């Protein structure tokens, strides 16, 4: 209900600073043991992404090969409104 | 026309001065609602009643059906986590730097780690346009930028209602220009519901969607900025134009000047 | 009876003002402590206590210089110049060091507390803190009250210590009384529990009155630039009348 | 183009802050001259130099050829009888009442009888529109009317130069409307020469005849309000309109946000 | 040496501040009188003098009550309870009535003078008066200076009179010393020229210092709402250090 591994991690559920500490920590444990880092995060099944779902995504980007090493799948149309609102419209990688 | 805040028949008084005699307002969701009026009145006292700092005398203010006056200490603390308010001077806490001003409402409604608080503050400050200014004091901030730090603090918990009182005042057209781009942009990016209490007519009508005009105790006109002027009372005209014809008097009372002995 | 009605309306609003300030004090001291509240108290010990250290030190030295100069002129005519250290130390410890150090605390550290809280009310930092969901009586008012109750009894002990050092300097080192008789007459007649501790009990009563008035007048201010300045001269007048008024009551119990 | 006040190459500083680096201004007679600019600067310090309260550091201000800095105590006292100044708050002497506020500059430059002073005050107060209000204090005057008593005091000696600093600010369009009718009417009735120091662009361009724009130390543009916009620099554009394109920066400095360690 | 440079820059601006206040005083007292200037002085005797009459009267009574209660306990053990009126009147007339009445004048009437002149500077009534062609040093500042030099020596005489009446009330009427020996011992040892006039000469020196500081800090203020409040606590600190500092110098001349 939060995230699995599934050969590239599927962020699911909802991040609203009452559970938003293990969802950063459990997702970080995948980043510890990943090899070569081409993995793409699947922002498929969120529904209330608001500036804190983004706050745990940038925290995963800082602990990665280089300063990037991370891609993203299709965005639920509420979260990439906040990507360009925070001028990160061309700083991450979206396929 | 689903209304978030809905006011019904309230009355306030401040030293036997009538403010809001008998007035009903509907604040619809996802829309800018402006409350214009002449100055010297208590125009900003509605935002003190919505957030809850003063108590009305014969009225009830409904936040999604729940009254704010009849509301305990753990419902009022949870209601205030859905509201932000930017005061006119941008009421920044002096001693606290720009980082712990923005992080003040976060640390009041959270138990968050230090590394995620420093990422929320860096994203709120940069969405306003103030990324590099985090460690310096509120003094020496070039006061048109004090109202931009105070907008990041008023938005940090990602609310659903934000209240501005007089954002358009004696400001530069450059400084007034940055705020009008920020008020429209931040409410599509976050799906907010804004209330603006001002009396800057050429700037408010170009940003609002439903204007109320409150002269002395009641609504003198309401509607879309297209239909407010067309169905205008003979007060809304003078106010929205500044002409000599209307109910307010330019002379003191009435005389002929050759009727009093001077000395 | 136009001004007689104005005079009666004046003293009713002052009676009602004591009722608001009494309920404000019971809401501060009867509440649970919170997170990060000790560090806010140590910051306000710097603003109230350490900032007042220079007026208190120099004023205590100047008063001890006058006591040793005046007290020598009285005692030398009755053949009791050896009792100079007894009368210098007993005048400070039971009368002058609790009272004069509370009149300089009400002027410097009392009138600066009602200007800091009053300008937070004018610039609407107290209304902005309340609508966030933080009580400003706990965040702002409560560290400032406890820092004044601790700092004034710590400052009358420094007041009395330099007053005795200043009185020894004019008496022994300039007028030429015996040094061994200065300290031995003092160690014989001055008791610790009856003279030193009774001076600390006075300055705790004065520190509660001088700080509760200074904190109330800034909170219940009039947020208007000459409504703040009217409040700053009310904390100097009301604290000075309460210090001199409670001083007669405390000497009639302790030394009567 | 006969100039009453004529400024030549002055420099002022206030705590190592540059105000008026090297600037020359011509105040022509019988014309409204506006000095617009961004706020936070020392825009009102020119009117303190014309009337004479501060001294410039490398400059000379010429009142009809005579320099005001090199001017003795009986020429400066006689020069100030030709000038009036309305401050922004309308600096009325509290304890004094509406009658002895207006009669204050009369009793300083006259030896007049009491029955003619009471006729000048009754004609000055009524030419503004305040005939019946003479015996009451400055307190309780409904502060949009404080600036009308202070306009009668600023005009009582019938001067030839009157200086307003920020008459258009956070005011109602009704209160701002009365002043714009009064500024135009009083300078045809008395043949004045006005200087307005403001930053209200939509109101100033409709009342002025020669606008100077002073950004940081010098003129960025001058001329008739028709020709100021047509020959606009790429500062008078942003300023005159409030757009995003120009020399002033909306971002703090320059970064990419993925270049700093946060914490 | 970053704060050492800040400390040296601080005491240079304070030395330069005494130079501006000295030239400001010589411009007030060396000038010709003008028209309507006596009526402005009688109005400021109401604001400075009559407004301070209630704090001075009640504080003088409370201090005389403590002096008669403490002075009875000393004198009764050496068989000299008839010298109670001598020590009560001579403690007030030469020490306490010049000094304590100047510490309450600096707090009430001194800090209210620097708030009234300072809010005239903020709301630009001083700049508007100057551009009309009237010097504000003569119209505004000069009636307020002379009303404080006259009102403080008139208020220490009322302070000393109720202190003796308050000390007679606890000594004679409650502790039971002889009434005829109270006044006869006082009329024998208290001289008019050496004890009463020397207390008035002290309070004229204190009234000049307490009013020149209070008037200067409002004129050379910082017209900003917490630049006025910083100035009001500077007139209470600087006047209290000057009152206690000049008190040692004046007793070493008069009674040394
Ligand atoms: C012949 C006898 C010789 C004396 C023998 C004593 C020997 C010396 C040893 C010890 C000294 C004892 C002298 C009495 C002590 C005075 C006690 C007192 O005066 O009590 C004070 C009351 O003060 C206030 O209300 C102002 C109210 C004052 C009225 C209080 C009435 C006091 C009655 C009880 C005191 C018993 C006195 C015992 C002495 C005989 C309280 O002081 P604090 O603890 O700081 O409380 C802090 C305050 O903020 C209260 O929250
Ligand atoms: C053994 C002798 C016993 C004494 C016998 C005297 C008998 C009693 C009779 C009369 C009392 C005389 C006692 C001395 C009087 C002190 C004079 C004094 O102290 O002079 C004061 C100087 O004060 C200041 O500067 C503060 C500066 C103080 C330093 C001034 C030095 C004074 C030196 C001359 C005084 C001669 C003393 C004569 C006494 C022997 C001036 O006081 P004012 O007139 O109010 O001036 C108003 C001020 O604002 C100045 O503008
Ligand atoms: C006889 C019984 C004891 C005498 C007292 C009698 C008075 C009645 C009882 C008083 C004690 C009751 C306990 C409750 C105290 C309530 C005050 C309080 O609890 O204040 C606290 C401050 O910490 C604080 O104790 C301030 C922190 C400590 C202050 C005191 C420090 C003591 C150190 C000096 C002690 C002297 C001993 C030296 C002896 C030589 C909490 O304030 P905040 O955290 O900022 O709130 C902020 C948030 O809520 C929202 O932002
Ligand atoms: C046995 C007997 C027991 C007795 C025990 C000993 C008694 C105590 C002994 C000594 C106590 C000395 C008092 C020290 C005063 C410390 C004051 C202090 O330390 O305060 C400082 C400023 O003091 C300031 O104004 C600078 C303050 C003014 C500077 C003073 C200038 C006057 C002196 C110069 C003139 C010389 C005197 C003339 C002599 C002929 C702090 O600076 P701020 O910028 O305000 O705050 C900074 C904060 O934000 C963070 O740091
Ligand atoms: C002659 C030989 C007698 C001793 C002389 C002496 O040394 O004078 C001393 C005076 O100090 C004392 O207490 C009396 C101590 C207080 C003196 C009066 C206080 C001055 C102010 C009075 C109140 C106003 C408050 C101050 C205003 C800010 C008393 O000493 P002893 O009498 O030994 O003992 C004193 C106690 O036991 C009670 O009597
Ligand atoms: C030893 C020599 C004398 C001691 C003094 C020593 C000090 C140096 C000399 C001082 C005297 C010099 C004479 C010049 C005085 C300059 C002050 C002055 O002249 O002030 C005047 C005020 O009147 C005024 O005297 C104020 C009006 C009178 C004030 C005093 C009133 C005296 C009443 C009490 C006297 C006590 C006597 C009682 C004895 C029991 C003029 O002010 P304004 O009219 O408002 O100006 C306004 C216009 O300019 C523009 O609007
Ligand atoms: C031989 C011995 C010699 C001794 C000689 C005698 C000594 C003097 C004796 C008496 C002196 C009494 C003092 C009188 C004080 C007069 C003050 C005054 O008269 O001031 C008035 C206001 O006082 C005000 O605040 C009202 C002030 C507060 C009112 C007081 C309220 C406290 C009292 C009520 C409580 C009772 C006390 C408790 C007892 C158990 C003036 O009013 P304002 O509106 O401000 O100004 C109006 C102006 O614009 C024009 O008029
Ligand atoms: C027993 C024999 C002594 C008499 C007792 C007495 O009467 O007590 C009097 C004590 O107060 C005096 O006078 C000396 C008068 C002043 C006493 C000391 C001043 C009290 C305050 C000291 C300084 C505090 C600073 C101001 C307070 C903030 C001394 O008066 P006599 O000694 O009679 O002499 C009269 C004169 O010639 C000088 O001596």
């Amino acid at each position: 209900v939060v995230q699995y591994l599934n050969q590239e991690l599927v962020v699911s559920g909802k991040i609203d600073f009452e559970n938003a500490e293990q969802q950063y920590q459990a997702g970080l444990a995948i980043i510890k043991k990943q090899t070569s880092f081409p993995l793409i995060v699947d922002l498929k099944q969120l529904e209330h992404g608001n500036t804190l779902a983004l706050a745990v995504l940038v925290q995963w980007l800082r602990q990665t090969p280089q300063k990037s090493g991370l891609h993203f799948k299709n965005v639920p149309e509420k979260m990439l409104k906040i990507i360009q609102a925070c001028h990160l419209q061309e700083d991450l990688h979206l396929v | 026309t689903q209304s978030l805040i809905e006011v019904k028949n309230l009355s306030f008084n401040r030293g036997e001065r009538v403010i809001y005699d008998n007035i009903s307002l509907n604040i619809r969701r996802g829309q800018i609602t402006a409350i214009m009026g002449p100055s010297g009145t208590g125009k900003t006292t509605l935002l003190r009643l919505i957030g809850g700092q003063l108590v009305p005398d014969q009225g009830e203010v409904l936040l999604d059906g729940k009254d704010i006056a009849q509301m305990s200490r753990q419902e009022l603390f949870a209601a205030r986590a859905r509201m932000g308010m930017l005061f006119q001077s941008g009421a920044l806490f002096t001693d606290m730097s720009v980082y712990e001003n923005v992080a003040f409402p976060i640390r009041a409604h959270t138990k968050l780690s230090e590394n995620l608080i420093a990422e929320l503050v860096a994203l709120k400050l940069e969405s306003v346009g103030l990324r590099g200014t985090e460690q310096l004091m509120p003094t020496e901030l070039s006061g048109g930028m004090n109202r931009r730090v105070a907008l990041a603090r008023a938005i940090a918990l990602d609310p659903d209602l934000i209240m501005y009182d007089e954002p358009f005042a004696g400001q530069d057209p450059i400084v007034k220009g940055v705020l009008t781009r920020l008020i429209r942009s931040l409410r599509e990016a976050l799906d907010l519901t804004t209330i603006i209490v001002s009396h800057d007519v050429p700037e408010t009508l170009s940003i609002a969607d439903y204007i109320y005009v409150v002269a002395e105790g009641k609504i003198q006109g309401e509607g879309t900025p297209e239909e407010l002027q067309a169905y205008a009372s003979p007060f809304v005209k003078q106010f929205l134009t500044g002409s000599a014809e209307g109910p307010v008097e330019y002379q003191f009372s009435h005389q002929a000047y050759l009727d009093n002995e001077v000395r | 009876m136009n001004t007689i009605a104005w005079l009666g309306r004046l003293v009713i609003e002052r009676i009602r003002g004591i009722g608001v300030a009494a309920l404000m004090l019971l809401q501060i001291i009867f509440s649970l402590p919170s997170a990060g509240g000790f560090g806010r108290f140590v910051y306000q010990m710097h603003r109230v206590g350490v900032m007042s250290l220079l007026i208190i030190t120099v004023s205590g030295l100047f008063i001890g210089l006058v006591l040793g100069l005046q007290g020598y002129s009285i005692l030398v005519n009755v053949g009791s110049e050896s009792m100079l250290g007894t009368m210098v130390s007993l005048t400070l410890l039971r009368e002058l060091a609790p009272v004069v150090a509370a009149l300089l605390f009400a002027g410097r550290a009392g009138s600066a507390l009602t200007a800091e809280i009053g300008s937070m009310k004018q610039s609407e930092q107290l209304a902005s803190m309340e609508m966030i969901g933080v009580d400003p009586l706990k965040q702002i008012v409560s560290p400032r009250l406890w820092a004044g109750i601790v700092s004034l009894p710590m400052l009358t002990v420094i007041f009395a210590a330099i007053g005795i050092v200043g009185g020894k300097l004019v008496g022994v080192d300039f007028l030429g009384v015996d040094e061994g008789s200065f300290w031995s007459g003092m160690q014989n007649n001055v008791q610790f529990g009856h003279d030193v501790v009774n001076g600390i009990i006075k300055s705790i009563v004065f520190a509660l009155l001088c700080t509760w008035i200074a904190v109330f007048q800034g909170y219940a201010c009039d947020p208007t630039p000459e409504g703040i300045a009217t409040a700053m001269t009310r904390t100097v007048v009301y604290s000075s009348l309460c210090v001199l008024g409670f001083d007669f009551v405390l000497t009639a119990v302790m030394f009567g």
